[PDB]
């Protein structure tokens, strides 16, 4: 998951 | 075996009874399961079971029947056929519940100049068809349980018509295994063939089979033994040949639950 | 470890033979079936086998909803001689023949059950009136519970019985049921009686149907139209589809070869000649 | 609680997977997995007490 | 590794030439096509190419539901001479022409199939009566299974055949089907017969249709209205849309240039002049 | 079991992705991925036994 | 064998054909040499040989003949007896040269109450004697090659006398093996005896034998199969008993050289 | 998540 | 999750 979920 | 031993020659011993055969075609163990006692994980009635052992788990020989050119076949149900057999029958009627496996040994010898082939079938839950076309599932308990003498197949369905006072009995047509299915497929059931040029006996070891761990032996038959002439008796040139068939059966690993007074069934 | 969808065994290449091993000769009297493969009696080439028995597994064989009954109800005005019609059905797989035949390839079975309900309605008269959308109630009445006598009596409260309230025109209704048998498996066949006729006691009392176990196995389904009746009459039918999921089966049987005649193995006269003419030496 | 398994791919356009989640507490509500096992027919095709060797005489 | 959506090759700059390399001259007798690019015969500038062949891939070319048939059913009262109308359709892509033409750009194909069903109904008479919402049953009858003879006979039980129960007014129905061929690919064309005429045996027996393989390829679809009939008559039509997914194709063919005439390659008189007048030296 | 891939972005408002999950066991139920490969036309455009050099005489 | 196996029970498989026998008297391999393909050291024609393999090296059954109290014997020649047998015969006539070995299986069953003994002989270069006393070496090709039906021995030399238009055929007297030597000594040739109380078949594996590595199969027969009643058929008390004899033969490791158009022999 | 998602 | 989510 870490990568996948990109966040802004 | 270089030291002598063979498939065709067996000795079976259970209790005070020994059977020998010099012309067997091996033995069959139904569904590959040998008879056994009820396991604790599968147990249901909580009372200490009665286990008759040698007193009941021995070979009982039933009445010899006779095979001829007109025979269409014979049937028996278990435990019913053994209901009057010594201490097995007694333990059976004194208890509410009971379970048993069986060694079935069918005996039929003849000569190198006779011919014919008997199909011996062990059928789980062998429900047979009734004689009525105006009502179903109506064969009476007395008619359904012939005891040791068994019943027979017919080559023709002939419907009981006395509507006022019905026969109330089975009408098992041979090519339909008495149950509406074709005889040619009865080989999916545990079986052996007694082909007179090859062997003189059939031996089947039958496990207890049911959807319950233990049940009422008086109300319910677990196995049906059906014997049908796959190929008709024939000898030399005699138009009326005859040879005997003897059935010997032994209860195996049998146990009973729920002791009380004896059940005295109305069998007539 | 072999799974239903694994590929079947490869054919192996085999050459000429001149020996004492006799694969072809056997003796069926023994009760066994000769386990031969083509390389035993002919010269075979090598073939990498891709086919699988995936679709003929027991689950895959029964993984279909099958119609077991059609129930008729209506929504008319209950009047002194005739009442609004609700329906009652004793749950069974034997009212129709197709799934019954499939289950009866076996002596005993175990499965969870999926029931799907298809509901259709129509106008019975050359009227012109209308009817607003109907809601149907499908109540399960297990053996012992009060069976409904009227489309609207107290039993339809269902405080403890499971009920489905189905709205017409929505997706067909569906529920699941566990293995509910009082035995360790369902018995497709029962060679016995539910009563021991006792000498000492009168015959009429000792009696019971051959092959029948509990008079009321699994209870009944009771269906009604919840709506009060319209002036116009609407009849509805509820088709029930049954699917055995997570199924296990024991002790194989020859399939039914002649027409079913009742809930048992009985066969009726004039239906007993299934096979047709075909001569011994005619391809 | 998601369960991931692979599809035996028929006609193609790495392994492909599908995902399952059980929504209900009762196992009777679960769909059929179809992940079934095969067994060998012996108990029906060869129910004989003495093991059979196909190249040797069935009767000796 | 090149994917359908990668950009096409860049044009490279090229200058004047005076040499013995002769790109322009070739010999088509060889069976080959001259692999020339513009910089071979003219002076080109450099261009970074962005265009891709993404939409003309085989999947992308066929990724559309196409109408393959229209089935008519109704819901009227079955009466001594005329019966309630159910429909039977032999599955094929050749009853219509558009998708047939697209598939026939190729000799053989392989694909999973997506069938979508659009159902529309209307009133056939200048009545005023009504009809409650209809449920349709779409049963797949594979070759060998009992084909239905009546809107309501036993075959509609579908114990083993796959059926779809569609409710009118809901989203169009849809199912998927695997590659079900008894061959390793579907044959759009079959240059042969399904029968060898044998001298020794009479001619009438040896005979069979040219280009036809199994008389009944994929069986049939049987559709019915489950509802009992209303007094008012309603006719319904079921349009079937077919989409090849996960498709592969082999051996390209010239497209059909003249009107289809039957399930084969046959052409009918008077349809054989497709091209139109246009003079040799007229732009 | 989720599968993440990137969209080839046409008209813009980093790489953008989309997500896929297969719900069914049968691969026939799966949508089309459209992640397809191209091949070179050689087998149709140049099916000749001897490799061709375009600058040299086709026939020599 | 303690696990069952025996000399009397064989299974032979070649191509799509299998033979079983439960009453054999072992098998014979002529001169102890198993059939084989032509080796490079012994090769002569330089062209790539045709090797039909399973298509031609399989069991062909010829016409069943009948043994009676008056039978004097039967003969066949190889490859001639197989000249019309499927793809073997075709490969044979399309090529100038060919070589083959053979498994010969002679079949003759009867009963525990019959008696009689057939001598089965495989003779290399079995040149038989003609019917003429006025000219020698004159039997015609057509008369010399009966094909599958074979020929027979006679107990009496009876000379063709129509000098104007001669019979031009063999006249093989049984006690002289049809070739001027005494039958009692034919046992120096590869053989087996079918003695009805002991066995019901004869099996001989014949190598390619010749003074050349490969030759014209149409012009030349490598082997003769001679079957003669060493002890006459007899049964119970019937004055006219009869029992069938069936010949099944399989070409083995056969290869052909010199391909052209088909040879269409005048066989009548 | 690691545990959770069982995989087969 | 790491494994699971395959990415392309
Ligand atoms: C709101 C809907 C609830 C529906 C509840 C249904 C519960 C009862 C399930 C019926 C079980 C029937 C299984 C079939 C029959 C048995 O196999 C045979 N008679 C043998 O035992
Ligand atoms: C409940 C709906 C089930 C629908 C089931 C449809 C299954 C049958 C699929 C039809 C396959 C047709 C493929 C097209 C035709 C063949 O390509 C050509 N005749 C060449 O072989
Ligand atoms: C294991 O299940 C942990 C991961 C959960 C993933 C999201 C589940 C999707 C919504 C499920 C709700 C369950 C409904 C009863
Ligand atoms: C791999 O799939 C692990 C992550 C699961 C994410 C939630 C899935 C959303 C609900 C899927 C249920 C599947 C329905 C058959």
């Amino acid at each position: 998951a870490a990568a996948a979920s990109s966040s802004t | 075996e270089a030291c002598g031993y063979s498939d065709r020659v067996l000795q079976l011993t259970l209790g005070n009874s020994t059977i020998t055969t010099q012309e067997a075609a091996n033995s069959v163990v139904a569904y590959g399961r040998w008879p056994e006692y009820l396991r604790d994980s599968e147990a249901n009635p909580v009372d200490q079971p009665t286990e008759p052992d040698v007193a009941a788990c021995r070979f009982y020989t039933l009445d010899t029947v006779s095979w001829t050119k007109e025979s269409r076949g014979w049937w028996w149900k278990l435990p019913d056929a053994l209901r009057d057999m010594g201490l097995f029958g007694q333990n059976m009627y004194y208890h509410y519940l009971g379970r048993s496996g069986y060694t079935v040994h069918v005996q039929c010898n003849a000569s190198k100049f006779h011919q014919g082939a008997l199909g011996v079938f062990a059928v789980p839950e062998m429900c047979l068809a009734g004689d009525s076309n105006t009502t179903t599932m109506h064969t009476s308990y007395q008619n359904a349980n012939p005891g040791e003498k068994g019943g027979t197949f017919t080559g023709t369905f002939t419907p009981d018509n006395n509507q006022t006072s019905p026969a109330r009995r089975f009408c098992p047509v041979d090519y339909l295994l008495g149950n509406g299915t074709l005889l040619g497929n009865a080989f999916v059931f545990p079986h052996q063939i007694i082909n007179l040029r090859t062997n003189n006996c059939a031996t089947l070891v039958l496990p207890y089979v049911n959807s319950l761990s233990i049940d009422s032996m008086v109300k319910h038959n677990n196995w049906g033994i059906a014997i049908l002439p796959l190929a008709p008796l024939n000898f030399a040139s005699e138009s009326s040949p005859e040879i005997p068939i003897t059935l010997t059966i032994a209860p195996m690993c049998c146990e009973f639950n729920g002791l009380r007074n004896i059940t005295l069934p109305r069998l007539q | 470890a072999a799974t239903s969808r694994d590929a079947l065994p490869n054919t192996e290449a085999s050459g000429p033979t001149h020996s004492k091993e006799i694969p072809a000769l056997t003796a069926v009297e023994t009760g066994a079936t000769n386990p031969l493969v083509p390389s035993d009696t002919v010269q075979t080439r090598h073939v990498v086998q891709h086919r699988s028995r995936s679709e003929s597994s027991i689950e895959s064989f029964f993984a279909r909803g099958a119609c077991v009954t059609i129930m008729t109800v209506d929504n008319s005005a209950s009047t002194t001689n005739k009442d609004k019609l609700f329906a009652v059905w004793k749950i069974t797989y034997k009212d129709t023949v197709q799934l019954r035949r499939k289950l009866e390839f076996f002596t005993y079975s175990r499965f969870d059950m999926e029931l799907t309900f298809v509901v259709t309605a129509n106008f019975t008269e050359t009227n012109n009136g209308h009817a607003l959308n109907q809601v149907y109630q499908i109540m399960y009445v297990p053996p012992g519970a009060p069976v409904p006598e009227k489309w609207d009596d107290y039993t339809w409260q269902t405080s403890s019985n499971p009920s489905i309230f189905y709205t017409y025109g929505t997706a067909p209704a569906r529920i699941s049921v566990p293995y509910v048998g009082i035995s360790n498996a369902y018995s497709h066949f029962y060679d016995g009686f539910s009563k021991v006729p006792l000498k000492d006691q009168s015959a009429a009392l000792g009696d019971s149907l051959y092959g029948a176990a509990s008079l009321n196995d699994f209870g009944i389904l009771a269906v009604r139209v919840v709506n009060d009746h319209n002036p116009t009459k609407v009849t509805s039918k509820i088709r029930v589809y049954l699917k055995p999921k997570h199924i296990r089966v024991w002790c194989p049987r020859p399939p039914r070869a002649v027409a079913y005649y009742g809930p048992g193995v009985d066969y009726k006269d004039g239906t007993l000649t299934p096979l047709s003419t075909k001569d011994l030496t005619t391809y | 609680g998601a369960q991931v398994s692979s599809q035996k791919v028929g006609a193609h356009e790495s392994t492909i997977n599908y995902t399952t989640i059980n929504y209900y507490r009762d196992s009777a509500s679960n769909a059929a997995s179809k992940q079934d096992f095969s067994q060998d027919p012996s108990k029906f095709t060869e129910p004989i007490k003495d093991v059979l060797i196909k190249t040797a005489p069935m009767l000796n």
